[PDB]
């Protein structure tokens, strides 16, 4: 493939899953849609 | 159904040129988010532990591979895509090393991973509809088929919609340059079909 | 309503971190969908031609001064998130000029 050249579409695991920044960080890997950071 | 939700409008709609297409695009991506949605609602209230379910399968091997390969060579194509418009045609250099160029080569990088979308919506999600389908007839999970038959049939219109996309620009080109796309992505598509 | 159907989604989602926002954004392009077919809906019952509106508001200065506003540094924001994106911290040369 190559070397991760730059941003990618999901990452392979966890990143952090409850505490990232609004709009900016890493990207969506799994929609939990129970559990948000604002109601 | 997670692995596409945002991905075919964040693909597509910089290349999308009739509104028309962007339209029902969107809609996909209502459908999809919509999909996720029941899928929730239905995870919640089966196991009293949603948090401990998303452990395992969030980064298991066994779909960790297939979905690492509809990634790669799908994310290949929008990184392309920008690499295309932030540079346009003619040779460059990024910054040090010298930057590729080609016209045809925003074409196969995007033609393939449609495939891909195909075989994403065609077989590998269909199968899962029998696996979790067979209990149906035994009194049981009646809920589960109740809930899983529109998305069969929103799956259903997910794969007539894409099946006829292919089958309008990949066969019988409106413009001559995709002709050699077809020709020259034939035999490694039924490679990487057969591979899936 | 037609200038920002798609340009949301194209402008946000690539930054937008947490997946239940996204999720909204795509409600939002969904609906605002849903406004240009209510749109269309109302003007195939008043003039019989519909394909003679869509020659002095497609291109007229009144709106399109407005328009060429609210896209520019609004696709300005766009273009920026592509080179961050295509080219990381650091400053660099884009073929030539720095």
């Amino acid at each position: 493939l190559y070397f991760q050249m730059s941003y990618s579409t999901f990452p392979k695991t966890k990143n952090d899953a409850l505490k990232e920044p609004m709009f900016f960080g890493q990207p969506v890997n799994v929609a939990r849609y129970d559990q948000q950071k604002y109601e | 159904d997670s692995i596409q939700g945002r991905s075919p409008n964040v693909a597509l709609l910089p290349l999308v040129s009739i509104p028309e297409l962007e339209t029902w695009v969107e809609t996909w991506s209502f459908s999809e988010t919509i999909h996720s949605r029941s899928y929730t609602h239905i995870i919640r209230n089966i196991v009293n532990d949603p948090s401990v379910v998303f452990d395992d399968i969030v980064e298991n091997e066994y779909i960790t591979a297939r979905a690492e390969d509809i990634a790669c060579y799908y994310d290949d194509l929008i990184e392309y895509t920008q690499y295309y418009n932030l540079l346009g045609e003619g040779v460059h250099n990024v910054g040090g090393k010298p930057v590729t160029v080609s016209l045809r080569g925003l074409k196969k990088k995007l033609y393939l991973c449609l495939m891909c979308v195909n075989v994403l919506e065609a077989i590998r999600f269909y199968v899962s509809f029998a696996c979790s389908f067979a209990f149906a007839e035994r009194e049981l999970m009646e809920g589960n088929a109740k809930i899983i038959k529109d998305i069969a049939r929103d799956e259903a219109l997910h794969l007539t919609g894409t099946q006829h996309m292919l089958n309008l620009m990949r066969s019988g080109v409106d413009d001559p340059e995709m002709a050699e796309i077809a020709a020259e992505l034939q035999d490694e598509c039924f490679q990487l079909f057969k591979k899936a």
